[PDB]
């Protein structure tokens, strides 16, 4: 069910990724301007995902290095032994470091794609 | 010889966050035509999450979504300035409670003036002369009274408040809890449970019940300017009747404006009331005193009557038949309990047909009388208590009926609900590095 | 002091697994360490046999052992074992065992890898038949 | 076997599907229909394809007639009201006997100290006596609804408008030129927008609308009810030549502080009726041919047209705009003819003018129609009649038919019969032998 | 022509896909509802295929057996007897069920991707 | 040999019309409730013209609908359109005490009411002297400002929505059309304060350089001439009377303003212009005249006479309407000033057909101080110049000169060496 | 900054395109229609881009070839002496037959991988 | 990887000490570390990195480690330095050098 796996574990939590993502888009004025905003947050979400060159996957691996200044705990207690929740509260205050990150990471793979040859 | 870990970005992670965002209304009249979406609970295991009744903004928005459908429902329909005149008035009948009054009146057609009666509750009337005959509408030389729309029924329908698609409701499933604090069964709704608009001032009406037990909620108990909402396990049935049977007349005041009166009351005069059981309130008062000495240790529990005078902050009041009522609730809080004590009740009511439920400046509704007899039955399912300042070194506590404004009702339904922004990002590290 | 226990099945039949275990003493099994094996050839000289890496279970061996090396551990047991197959008499080595812990280093690396420094008692392998 | 599921996207696949729809044009119903038309419309015929229609069960159609009455409401609400005028007015004739009256009264203008006496033209239809004095009068309906005056700068001229379904969805058209609205077709066709469609109203001939192509085709919901209405398309339309001969001037009276009424001034030359000419040897030929389509559902029987039973004349006289200003014609030598079958082989309708007007019946409404100056003639096509069946005639052998329908949906699916909105599903899954194989 | 195929076999109509999605891919209360809906739909089908693997492809195969409860037909009857309306209306009642499990199936495959490690 | 590529981002845009939104840093406040850079473009030349600039247009439309909505739920002074009895306070006769018949919120019950009425708001009925009627009351419905809904001019920001950039030009001297060769991107215009005015531009943005005159053709002499000042003019204009507001109830919660009584004298209201800056302001505008009117003796005259609305200095002050005679101020030949003012409280703004708006009065006494920032010259060997241009837009083209509105196209294609290499 | 290299020559201006290409989105009607065009322009670049070959890059290739009648000049004084505004202003009424070229060249493509899928 | 001793013996006199010497296979940043193998106990750590002293390491020994040369002395013999001094390639496979035997 929907967020069902909100009180799993990240690890059997990541098996459930598109039930939470179908919810997004189907899950007076006032009403209207509801439907608009709700577009422009899946949008906002998918311009995010762009730029870090993630569109079209639930799950994208990225080439920047984890901190263990964010977090140091094994992985064995973030997936088997931690929620998402949990997680993103623990990360809070490094989550808008590491999206600058991941973006700053893809400007370099683009230029190491689009620059390889002259006028090509 | 490096440990190597990255970032690996999911989206469609099962997390949110509280937030604030419009509901829509969807339901199976005013009610039926806003709540116009026809009308999937998830039981979240191991998620315990912090609810908070008195800070939720679902109450807000019910509250500005009831002013603002009530008042859109009465623009297009009869104003009634040109009543507002000298009324001419003799007793109909009691002794006085209904008046037959007469004026001059311009009819639908211009530049001509018809003598007309029509028939009015002593509440709406005010004497503006010492000739014991001469009377005003209670409010017109200040506000702008709207008739009732004859045809827009505000019966209150069970109505669902429903999250747009990226939000969620959050429901707690704890029988007993007290509206603040940590919620250990926590559900995911779409959409509320089915809630009335029921409109009072005291008990509440056709609400929802408790499923064990009466709980008692209050933001603090310790502060008597807090509202205390009582929700009952059990409803007490409320059988409210306004015995006389009354012939409507129709007056034209203007192009196609009709006034409604009532043109005869046929049979006697009676006074309208309400029969609550007295077993059952007897019952009811001793198992609200029972949960009520939990919070306040080695009290005596004595409830009163509200003070303040005026109907509309004393009386109980509510839409019965489309009429509103203003009944004497004295006889339900004027009681005293010591704990130790082991365990038809005839309410006299009041109609008035000039009323500003909001308080609104220079607004006034009116309500059209509605001919024949009109009876109801309704369960009380809850009250709203307040306590007396002052009792601090005493062994007795004071209750008294009442509460703040509208609010306090449409967050006893609301009380388990809560709305949050579901945030589909998240990063986590893995020991993959991306492929490029 | 998180110190290794390490313990070994001593004595076996040739070419057996080379059972042997490693107690976390005073240390949890998942932690950001690199928990490994090592032997010493009768003291003729001392190589690297296996590790495995509690902060993301990651595993490598040395190439001297190849595909009969094995490493395993666990948080429930608290502990890392290994059973390297076709233990032949030249493996009736003495078996160490040591943990190497993990420090946020400035090596464009979640953590860098230290020299080992919480060493067990060891016991011997008995291999030969 | 073992078999894949594999998805196609773009399967032409559709659901029935009520969307709304958006109205272009090639004035309120220019003004509305501001999107531009295809100047090149394409249609892809669909072989192989039935496709169950049923015009009296079409959201077209209602949705037709809920922006028909939407833009007449909103293009009346920025204009004078008439309440000023609900006052007792001293009429005398001008003449008929008396069809066209002069009317004074004494009203309130913009300054509130002062009334005067002002004169205005009316017709018998608009005035209503209320006294024994037989100069006494008031307007028809003052006293029981707001008549409001239409603006003289906006216009109600029907124009052909086309319906023109959102992306992700689509209008298919049935291509049978004789069905009968209801049922398969099996001649199937995909288009974006509709024809031209004519927002003309009328309540007993259809005027300026589509011919059938092949006969005169006779639709009914169910031919032996009795309580449903009757649509004749013809496959040749009637010219109708209708005139108000009268020589008209226009008037302005201000009633209010900017709000201006406005009547008749002076008429030039005589008085005359008003009227329509319908060619009698057309008429009479296209009786006789829906009388040999009738008799195919009412086998062996004598068809008889009737006037209709009674009442008001919004029932029963052909109601239409002509020129801005609304006639009420007396068609009863259209429809007072017997009928056997075997009948092998100008007309002058007296009309009225009335002003004050309700179309739709809308309760405590009704609009003023401003006096036009000059004279007006009008040349419709009458396409269709909406013809009604009286009940009661089982046990004889003739049948009874009354011009007139039911309300102005019936104008609309005249038009709307033929399309039907639907969903493109383009989504779809099947099986096959190739796995994803990564 | 579009939907000029609707009365085709499904193997002749499966070859002309770009027809429609060439249509469906390209394009006051009331006219904003109208553009509001338009933009959902075409979002809500551009998720769907996103979450399934399916971006950007016309025919898309998956790693989902096909469950003879949904039909027991064979292919040459499927692919060269029947229509697409008729299909889509035998097996309306599992459509949504056979989604489920395609979307399930991509999660997999995404979970899949980071444990490989030779991808990694 | 060469292939096409498609360029996705490229620094490229054309002329488009959009709807800006507004964002504030009250109407204006409560409207532009959007809380609130610039990139310079190298080797960039724009052509502008500032008299086809549809930001004016749009400004102007604003402005006229956020009025009207404004005074949509506020009080419409219908039943005073009836005969007023007026009789003189003092001048001698601007301000006069009219009593009339109305009937108030009590209906059947009708008072012998007292307001105070500006000779301006007034029209004779009879020949009595004493019967006097609302202007334009017969003809027109006057809505009665809400007191509670203040019109002060605040700075705005005029922002494009995304996709949409405006340019502006850098030019400190651009005469407002052609090639503009320093220009920059930006989000937002500076902050204009939308100031009503007839003749003198006030609190509006200076000239960092000179005085620069801009006219669409300065051989035409239709056209409005727009001299934008380097050197702000103080003006100090006030309302020496000392009114106590009064409020008649005409309704049930309907009530009008009016003043009660004034206390002390009756006194002209004014405004304070210095000489010496006036003087030197005026000949530094005659000498960038004569740079377009060459060898020609330049002539300041008052308009050409009318109704107060065209032929004086309208204004708000502090809520009061003043409107006065400039005169003093165009009276020369080249080659303290104290302003006389009225005060009307039954103005129509933009010339509506049928609709006025009535200021109620402000008790106390009013002051403000503005700064003069630009002229509005109509020109007729002598040129003869006349203050006031043409309608409202012609004080906002003088703020929006410098921007224009593009739509950024980011999509383009060109050729290379290199294919798709499927 | 942005447009900042309006003024450069195509060669160079073409090495700054993140900075333009994710300012549209950052990546009571009138403010309703604002964000719904808002909405539709992004989108409808996307689907443009959809269309054709080029989904989710910055600079991309294409089969179809250049047209000298479009223009004739060479490389060298294109690249290195046009910005892209004279560019585009001297290719304009082009603009839209290049368009559907690199449209058909896709469709051609999508053809050949349908191909690849006859009876799978 | 394949480091080897260089010091064949380190059998210094008390408060003498011979330094231990090994060399890299190939030059590295740090990358290599020293640990005293003592008689019947295990080959505890003496310098974590680049000579640079273990922790708890209670020896004086330390070196500049540069580039493939590695090398360690306190420059005072005890008894504590009765063991192998042994040093090892911390990069690709920790592979083993010979030990300095110094048995100080
Ligand atoms: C708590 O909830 C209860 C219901 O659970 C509410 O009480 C109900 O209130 C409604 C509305 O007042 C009552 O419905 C009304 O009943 C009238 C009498 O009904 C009798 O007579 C009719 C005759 O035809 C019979 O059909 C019927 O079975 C009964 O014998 C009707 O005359 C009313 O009709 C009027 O309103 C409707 C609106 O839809 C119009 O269509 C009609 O034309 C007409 O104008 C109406 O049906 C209902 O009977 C009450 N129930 C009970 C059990 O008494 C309480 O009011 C509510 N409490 C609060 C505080 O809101
Ligand atoms: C809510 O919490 C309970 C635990 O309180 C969750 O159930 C637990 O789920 C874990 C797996 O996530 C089980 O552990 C596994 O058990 C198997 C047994 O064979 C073992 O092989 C695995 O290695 C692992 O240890 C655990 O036993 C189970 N506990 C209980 C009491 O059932 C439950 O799933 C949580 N709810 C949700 C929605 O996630
Ligand atoms: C709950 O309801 C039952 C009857 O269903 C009643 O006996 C019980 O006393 C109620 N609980 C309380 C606390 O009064
Ligand atoms: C109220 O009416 C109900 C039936 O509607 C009845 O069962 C109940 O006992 C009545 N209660 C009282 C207090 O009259
Ligand atoms: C009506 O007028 C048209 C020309 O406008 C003419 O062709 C037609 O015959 C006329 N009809 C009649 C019935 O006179
Ligand atoms: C206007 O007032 C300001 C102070 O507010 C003063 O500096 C200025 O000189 C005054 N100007 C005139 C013309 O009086």
């Amino acid at each position: 069910g929907f967020l069902g796996a909100a009180g799993s574990t990240m690890g059997a939590a990541s098996m459930t990724l598109t039930v939470q993502a179908r919810q997004l888009l189907s899950g007076g004025i006032k009403q209207l301007q509801a439907r608009v905003l709700a577009v422009e947050h899946y949008l906002k979400d998918q311009q995010l995902l762009g730029i870090w060159g993630c569109s079209g996957k639930l799950i994208c691996t990225t080439a920047v290095p984890w901190n263990a200044t964010w977090s140091n705990k094994t992985l064995d207690n973030i997936w088997n032994n931690m929620t998402w929740m949990e997680w993103e509260k623990e990360i809070s205050n490094y989550t808008n470091l590491i999206y600058n990150l991941i973006e700053e990471s893809q400007n370099q793979q683009e230029k190491n794609e689009t620059e390889n040859l002259t006028l090509c | 010889a490096e440990e190597e870990l990255w970032v690996t970005v999911y989206y469609g992670v099962p997390v949110w966050k509280e937030a604030t965002t419009t509901l829509f209304c969807a339901s199976d009249n005013v009610w039926a035509t806003h709540c116009c979406v026809p009308t999937q609970e998830v039981v979240l295991e191991n998620v315990t999450e912090n609810f908070n009744m008195w800070k939720n903004n679902m109450v807000e928005q019910m509250h500005e979504d009831i002013i603002s459908l009530w008042d859109q429902s009465l623009k297009p329909c009869v104003k009634l300035t040109p009543l507002c005149v000298t009324l001419n008035c003799t007793d109909l009948g009691e002794k006085g409670e209904i008046k037959n009054c007469s004026f001059n009146i311009t009819t639908s057609v211009r530049d001509k003036m018809q003598k007309e009666y029509a028939t009015f509750y002593k509440l709406d009337i005010v004497p503006i002369d010492n000739d014991n005959n001469s009377y005003r509408l209670i409010n017109c030389n200040t506000s702008v009274i709207t008739q009732a729309c004859p045809k827009v029924s505000f019966e209150p329908i069970p109505i669902h408040y429903c999250a747009p698609a990226g939000f969620a409701i959050l429901k707690c499933n704890n029988k007993t809890f007290n509206g603040t604090g940590p919620c250990t069964n926590v559900s995911t709704v779409q959409c509320t449970h089915g809630i009335r608009p029921v409109v009072s001032t005291q008990l509440l009406l056709n609400g929802s019940l408790a499923e064990e037990e009466i709980v008692i909620r209050s933001e603090n108990f310790t502060d008597n300017g807090k509202t205390i909402i009582v929700q009952l396990n059990e409803s007490v049935e409320i059988n409210c009747t306004r015995p006389n049977n009354n012939t409507r007349k129709s007056i034209h005041i203007g192009p196609g404006r009709a006034f409604y009166t009532t043109g005869q009351i046929i049979g006697n005069i009676r006074q309208a009331h309400c029969n609550i059981s007295r077993a059952k309130w007897n019952n009811t008062l001793h198992k609200i005193v029972k949960k009520l000495r939990e919070q306040f240790r080695n009290k005596t529990i004595v409830f009163k009557q509200s003070s303040g005078g005026d109907p509309e902050i004393v009386m109980h009041s509510f839409n019965c038949g489309g009429e509103f009522f203003y009944c004497n609730s004295t006889q339900l809080f004027n009681s005293t309990w010591y704990g130790n004590e082991s365990s038809n009740i005839t309410l006299p009511c009041r109609i008035k047909q000039i009323i500003n439920l909001w308080q609104e400046v220079g607004k006034a509704m009116y309500a059209p009388p509605i001919g024949g007899q009109i009876r109801c039955s309704s369960n009380i399912t809850g009250l709203l208590l307040t306590r007396d300042g002052g009792n601090n070194n005493i062994t007795t506590e004071i209750f008294r009926p009442g509460g703040g404004d509208m609010r306090d009702n449409w967050r006893s339904e609301l009380y388990k609900y809560k709305v949050v922004k579901i945030e589909p990002l998240g990063v986590a590290p893995t020991k993959c590095k991306r492929r490029v | 002091x998180x110190x290794x226990x390490x313990x070994x099945x001593x004595x076996x039949x040739x070419x057996x697994x080379x059972x042997x275990x490693c107690x976390x003493x005073x240390x949890x099994x998942x932690x950001x360490x690199x928990w490994x094996x090592x032997x010493x050839x009768x003291x003729x000289x001392x190589x690297x046999x296996x590790x495995x890496x509690x902060x993301x279970x990651x595993x490598x061996x040395x190439x001297x052992x190849x595909x009969x090396x094995x490493x395993x551990x666990x948080x429930x047991x608290x502990x890392x074992x290994x059973x390297x197959x076709x233990x032949x008499x030249x493996x009736x080595x003495x078996x160490x065992c040591x943990x190497x812990x993990x420090x946020x280093x400035x090596x464009x690396x979640x953590x860098x890898x230290x020299x080992x420094x919480x060493w067990x008692x060891x016991x011997x392998x008995x291999x030969x038949x």
